[PDB]
RNA sequence: GUGGCCUAUCGAUCCUUUAGUCCCUCGGAAUUUGAGGCUAGAGGUGCCAGAAAAGUUACCACAGGGAUAACUGGCUUGUG
RNA sequence: GCCCUGAAAAUGGAUGGCGCUCAAGCGUGUUACCUAUACUCUACCGUCAGGGUUUGAUGCCCUGACGAGUAGGCAGG
RNA sequence: AAAUAUGUAAGAAGUCCUUGUUACUUAAUUGAACGUGGACAUUUGAAUGAAGAGCUUUUAGUGGGCCAUUUUUGGUAAGCAGAACUGGCGAUGCGGGAUGAACCGAACGUAGAGUUAAGGUGCCGGAAUACACGCUCAUCAGACACCACAAAAGGUGUUAG
RNA sequence: GGAAUACUGCCAGCUGGGACUGAGGACUGCGACGUAAGUCAAGGAUGCUGGCAUAAUGGUUAUAUGCCGCCCGUCUUGAAACACGGACCAAGGAGUCUAACGUCUAUGCGAGUGUUUGGGUGUAAAACCCAUACGCGUAAUGAAAGUGAACGUAGGUUGGGGCCUCGCAAGAGGUGCACAAUCGACCGAUCCUGAUGUCUUCGGAUGGAUUUGAGUAAGAGCAUAGCUGUUGGGACCCGAAAG
RNA sequence: GAAAUUGUUGAAAGGGAAGGGCAUUUGAUCAGACA
């Protein structure tokens, strides 16, 4: 609200708080970006460095759905399970029954490695596998089934 | 809650120092001296009033 | 006139009471306020201040932080503190049993440490069972994880991530990144 | 046009000190630096290469590393309201140990002695160190020395 | 129209304000700059002797 | 127009944008017009759903 | 022994062009041309942190400046 | 050393003015005295701080120190 | 070869014994670097000071300065031009310099009493037309830092050498 | 030879005159005088008397008198300035709003979080409810094809608040979060190493490297709001010569 | 029915402006208090 701010103070200081030298000028810089490349550079080299040119290949009508591919690591993989079949599938650890996690069902593409799945085995339907994920789950016993 | 000086209003210099008590009662300001004789070298009052 | 030695008038820049206007909050205010100045125990003057804290202060201490605090020697019967609020791990399987005082807990943590016959305490009920403190576990949540002081003392070859709103290539990797365009940083 | 190249003014400053030019004698080769010694940094005008720049000589160091012909210095430098860790190469030609800490271990071997022989005494030791202490009181004496004494001279030209 | 050149007035004023802080010191220092053979060896040289407090309690 | 350390924005009112503001404000007034569009078709179209 | 005994002898992004692996893409799939990419140098900015640039206004104009010239005054006093 | 001479400018004029000549001038010595928003002591105001204290507890109470300010910042109003 | 200024040291992150690790290094289990373990105490290692110390974010104004003593460049000089350290003025009143941005004094909440500073005490004007030894008589006397100027050269004026 | 006195200093020696101040408001403290009971000038003024009880004190006001006081605003090293605006009065008269954002702080919830496109519903622009999606987090690194976070109690070491143990205490040991420093480990890029194998050129295991990343290493976010800050917009208000 | 500004009445002061600060006298005018 315009009552906290700090304009109702500067009334009656003639500059505004904008100062009695320097003024408050219309653009002294030049307006936005102007002079990156001039006397703004020392703040436009650090602050952005990277900022001026290209790098590599362009591409020609890209789309973002091709490259969909949502990420899960086995540090969760678990929560797929809803918690009452969960620690019903957590004890017994066994083949013959072991829990069926469809991941490209629960909006994932890959499947990453980031640690400590229990020894308990499960099948996990993927689009796609890290070499050290697929190897934990067969540390529990556990497989992977390639799916679409 | 005032700071009252010592060396006057009594009380107080009693209050610290009661050896102050002592000090008054016995003089000792006004002590006396050993009134002794001894008398300078010879080669003093020559070098004292010399040129 | 006085030749200073230091700036006249200095505000002690601490945090006298919390910023905030919870009625409950300044309440264990006033209690721990009682306990700091007559109890002589140090655990009441931290938890003190410590309830002043600002929410950037008051990092979430993750449930698994708990787990992990309680497995140091000798600390399993020990009841962990938590100024500030408590969060749910998924990322832990087994949780140990004990008791959590916190100011607040999320649903989680909370069904998380009951489930595995723990306790979620309020502060003043850690008062009324620990007045000095005693067998008491204090875990402060990670200041500096948070993704605003990634971005603290940008320089060349600081390495510190630029204020950006897209990202990608095109978007300052060009110039200056590397050798091949310019410098590099 | 103004100049600044990296020795400049360094005229007298790298100048051969006289009658001691020339090739450098061996005890420089010889002196073994480990990491952590204490050096004081000087150059020396006939060996170009490892040469400090001309900031660091009168400085003293501590040396973070020893390769073949140098030994790596770090100096606080003190640039605008701080001061930065700057890090030397330097041949051991340009370098010196410093006797700034000569005395101290001196005193600590010293302390130790000290502590160790009046302990097994049965203490008593003060050991710290003291400024110079006003005189005390003395006696002189005038027996063969009396007072000669002295008066202003009156001005005289002499040229 | 000519102007002033260079000054350091009042520069030394300035930093006096925040004041010379001190150069920082660690124990500990950094072995940035440190002769990479010799650290390759001292990585070989600690990694020993880790494992050799680690059969201490054992 | 450059300083401190802020992601470069990037804004785009060179336009006369104040020429085109669309706000709804009719967001209530069309809500209700077309639940009485709806009442007016579910009538006039007989059982059929 | 990582050019010239030391202290000087030099040059961004866009672009073109070569060197390098024979590596990555041209997005329906391939092969073969052609095109793009990364790593590294050159083509040059000398106003050297780096615009693409001729004059006249005795017909003139605006923003300003005593931050600055033409005169009185003030310091100076070589010169007179 | 003091004094004289060297010593010419324009409205009428400035040891600040009057005036002063064993000074009210010059050199030097000794006292006494006069009086700054400074120094000391006390009252009051504010600010900062360190304590005490469960019924305005955002409170009350004790204690100490400090107080110049354009551009400017923050705060309570 | 000074003076003034200048680098580092004055300990627990210390000193000493013992003997582990390695792909470095030595003729060499040599040495290097980091170590396990053990010993050494307080007066933890000169002075002085300290209410404190360390640390982080963010952002205003500003980015024409000027002056004084000393150092110092150009210039015959300049209230000129231009550097060095510091203190100032600017941004700051108050007492003194009659007056005056920068000198002296001293810095500022409202008051009281005391005492002072710099400067003054014939009268204007608060305060000795105080005391004391001298010098000085000007038909242009002289009279107080910064400061509002004077010189070479002369006097058988008088004074003391 | 014996004194005196000056001079300098000391006294917890005694005492006259004058000025200003009287904060505080039961008691509590340190003491002091007393054989004692008591008393006191001992942690801040009380005792005695008189006048008036009203414009007398005081407030306000005009004025006279002593001393002091230059026009404000502004730009400026410097302004009372022979710098500019301002004869007077009233009423207007200038850092806003919006999009996107940085730091901080409050709040709701939290590995997630955002009802308000829209639908349901209503006492009808309000309040109340909600399905799927989406946005932003939860994975990074590569120009790209593409690969993708545990040697170990998620590591070693130094300091760490708090807590635990011993001790009456002084002290000693234990554990040690955030945070700080350092040595390692893990993911991607870069360079090398190239096992088992096989379309004989695919395959890339294993071991490395003064190389590198806005990474991992028991999540900190997302959304509302406020101050301050950014940029674009008429962008604090008024002003061109032009086109 | 404000202000600038103006008439008349009342009061006051005024030796090349007026206005201000400290302080008191004097004129005027008033609150409070006490009982
Ligand atoms: C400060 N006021 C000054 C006033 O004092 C005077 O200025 C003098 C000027 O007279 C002096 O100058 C003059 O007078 C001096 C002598 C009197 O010192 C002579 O030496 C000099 O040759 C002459 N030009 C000059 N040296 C300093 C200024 N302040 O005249 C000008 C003025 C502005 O009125
Ligand atoms: C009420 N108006 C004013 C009034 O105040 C009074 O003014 C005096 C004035 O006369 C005094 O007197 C002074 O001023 C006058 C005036 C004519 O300039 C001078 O002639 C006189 O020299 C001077 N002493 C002055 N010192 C203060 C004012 N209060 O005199 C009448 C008036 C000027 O009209
Ligand atoms: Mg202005
Ligand atoms: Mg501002
Ligand atoms: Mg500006
Ligand atoms: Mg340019
Ligand atoms: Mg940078
Ligand atoms: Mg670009
Ligand atoms: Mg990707
Ligand atoms: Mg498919
Ligand atoms: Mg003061
Ligand atoms: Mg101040
Ligand atoms: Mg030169
Ligand atoms: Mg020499
Ligand atoms: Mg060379
Ligand atoms: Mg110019
Ligand atoms: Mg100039
Ligand atoms: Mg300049
Ligand atoms: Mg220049
Ligand atoms: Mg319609
Ligand atoms: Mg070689
Ligand atoms: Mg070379
Ligand atoms: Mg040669
Ligand atoms: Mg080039
Ligand atoms: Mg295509
Ligand atoms: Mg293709
Ligand atoms: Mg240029
Ligand atoms: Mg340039
Ligand atoms: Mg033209
Ligand atoms: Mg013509
Ligand atoms: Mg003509
Ligand atoms: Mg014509
Ligand atoms: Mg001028
Ligand atoms: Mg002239
Ligand atoms: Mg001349
Ligand atoms: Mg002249
Ligand atoms: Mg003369
Ligand atoms: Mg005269
Ligand atoms: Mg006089
Ligand atoms: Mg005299
Ligand atoms: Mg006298
Ligand atoms: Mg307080
Ligand atoms: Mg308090
Ligand atoms: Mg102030
Ligand atoms: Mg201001
Ligand atoms: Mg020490
Ligand atoms: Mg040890
Ligand atoms: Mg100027
Ligand atoms: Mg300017
Ligand atoms: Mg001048
Ligand atoms: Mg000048
Ligand atoms: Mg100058
Ligand atoms: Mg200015
Ligand atoms: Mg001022
Ligand atoms: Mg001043
Ligand atoms: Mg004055
Ligand atoms: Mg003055
Ligand atoms: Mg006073
Ligand atoms: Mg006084
Ligand atoms: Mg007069
Ligand atoms: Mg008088
Ligand atoms: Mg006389
Ligand atoms: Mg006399
Ligand atoms: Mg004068
Ligand atoms: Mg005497
Ligand atoms: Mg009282
Ligand atoms: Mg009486
Ligand atoms: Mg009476
Ligand atoms: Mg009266
Ligand atoms: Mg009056
Ligand atoms: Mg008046
Ligand atoms: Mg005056
Ligand atoms: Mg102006
Ligand atoms: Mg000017
Ligand atoms: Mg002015
Ligand atoms: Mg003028
Ligand atoms: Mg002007
Ligand atoms: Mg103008
Ligand atoms: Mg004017
Ligand atoms: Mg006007
Ligand atoms: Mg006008
Ligand atoms: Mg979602
Ligand atoms: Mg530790
Ligand atoms: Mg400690
Ligand atoms: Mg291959
Ligand atoms: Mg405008
Ligand atoms: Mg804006
Ligand atoms: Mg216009
Ligand atoms: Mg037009
Ligand atoms: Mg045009
Ligand atoms: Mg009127
Ligand atoms: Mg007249
Ligand atoms: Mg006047
Ligand atoms: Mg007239
Ligand atoms: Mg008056």
């Amino acid at each position: 609200p315009s009552r906290f701010t700090k304009t109702r103070k500067h009334r009656g200081h003639v500059s505004a708080g904008k100062g009695r030298i320097g003024k408050h000028r219309k653009h002294p810089g030049g307006r936005g970006m102007a002079g990156g490349q001039h006397h703004h550079r020392i703040n436009m080299d650090k602050y952005h460095p990277g900022y001026f040119g290209k790098v590599g290949m362009r591409y020609f009508h890209k789309q973002q759905a091709h490259f969909w591919k949502p990420v899960l690591n086995l540090d969760k993989l678990w929560t797929l399970i809803p918690e009452d079949k969960r620690d019903q599938y957590l004890k017994s650890a066994s083949k013959e029954t072991a829990p069926v996690i469809d991941t490209l069902a629960a909006g994932y593409g890959k499947i990453l490695g980031k640690g400590r799945i229990p020894n308990v085995p499960v099948i996990v339907k993927a689009r796609f596998v890290s070499k050290l994920a697929e190897e934990k789950i067969r540390a529990a016993g556990g497989v992977v089934e390639l799916i679409a | 809650v005032l700071k009252k000086n010592p060396l006057k209003n009594k009380q107080v210099l009693l209050r610290l120092n009661p050896y102050a008590k002592v000090f008054a009662a016995e003089k000792l300001g006004s002590k006396k001296a050993e009134k002794t004789g001894t008398k300078p070298a010879a080669v003093f009052t020559e070098t004292l009033k010399h040129d | 006139g006085i030749d200073h030695t230091s700036k006249q008038h200095k505000r002690s820049g601490h945090r006298t009471a919390p910023k905030s206007d919870n009625v409950y909050l300044k309440l264990l205010v006033k209690l721990y306020t009682f306990l700091a100045r007559r109890t002589d125990a140090p655990f009441n003057k931290v938890v003190l201040k410590a309830l002043f804290l600002s929410k950037i202060n008051r990092p979430p201490v993750s449930v698994s932080r708990i787990a992990r605090a309680l497995k140091q020697e000798g600390a399993a019967n020990k009841t962990v503190v938590v100024v500030g609020t408590v969060t749910d791990d998924a990322r832990i399987f087994e949780f140990p049993k004990t008791t959590v005082a916190a100011l607040r807990f999320t649903a989680g943590a909370r069904a998380k440490i009951v489930k595995a016959g723990g306790e979620c305490i309020t502060l003043d009920q850690l008062a009324v069972r620990a007045p000095k403190g005693q067998n008491t576990l204090i875990l402060r949540g990670p200041r500096n994880s948070r993704e605003a002081v990634r971005h603290f003392g940008m320089g060349p070859h600081k390495g510190k991530a630029p204020r950006i709103l897209s990202t990608g290539r095109k978007f300052e990797r060009a110039r200056g990144r590397r050798r091949s365009k310019g410098f590099k940083v | 046009g103004k100049s600044h190249g990296y020795r400049s003014r360094t005229r007298y400053m790298f100048q051969r000190d006289f009658r001691k030019h020339g090739a450098v004698h061996l005890s420089t080769y010889l002196k073994v630096y480990k990491v952590g010694d204490i050096v004081d940094i000087k150059a020396n005008g006939s060996i170009q290469k490892g040469m400090p720049h001309k900031f660091y000589q009168g400085k003293t160091g501590v040396v973070y590393n020893v390769t073949k012909s140098s030994v790596g210095v770090i100096i606080n430098k003190m640039v605008g309201n701080r001061y930065l860790e700057k890090r030397l190469n330097l041949r051991v030609e340009h370098i010196k140990h410093s006797k700034c800490r000569q005395e101290f271990l001196e005193r600590v071997k010293a302390n130790a002695a000290k502590r160790a022989e009046a302990k097994a005494q049965g203490v008593a030791v003060q050991l710290k160190r003291q400024p110079a202490q006003p005189r005390e009181s003395r006696i002189v004496s005038t027996e063969g020395n009396v007072p000669q004494t002295l008066a202003p001279v009156p001005y005289e030209t002499f040229i | 129209a000519k102007s002033k050149n260079h000054t350091a007035h009042n520069q030394t004023r300035k930093a006096h304000r925040n004041g010379i802080k001190k150069p920082k010191t660690y124990k500990y220092p950094s072995l940035k700059g440190v002769d990479p053979k010799f650290r390759r060896n001292h990585k070989h040289a600690l990694h020993g002797t880790a494992k050799a407090l680690a059969a201490a309690k054992k | 127009a450059i300083s401190k350390n802020l992601p470069i924005l990037k804004n785009h009112f060179r336009k006369h944008w104040q020429e085109r503001v669309k706000v709804h404000f009719d967001q209530a007034g069309k809500k209700v017009s077309r639940r009485n569009a709806r009442a007016t078709r579910a009538a006039k179209i007989a059982p059929r759903p």
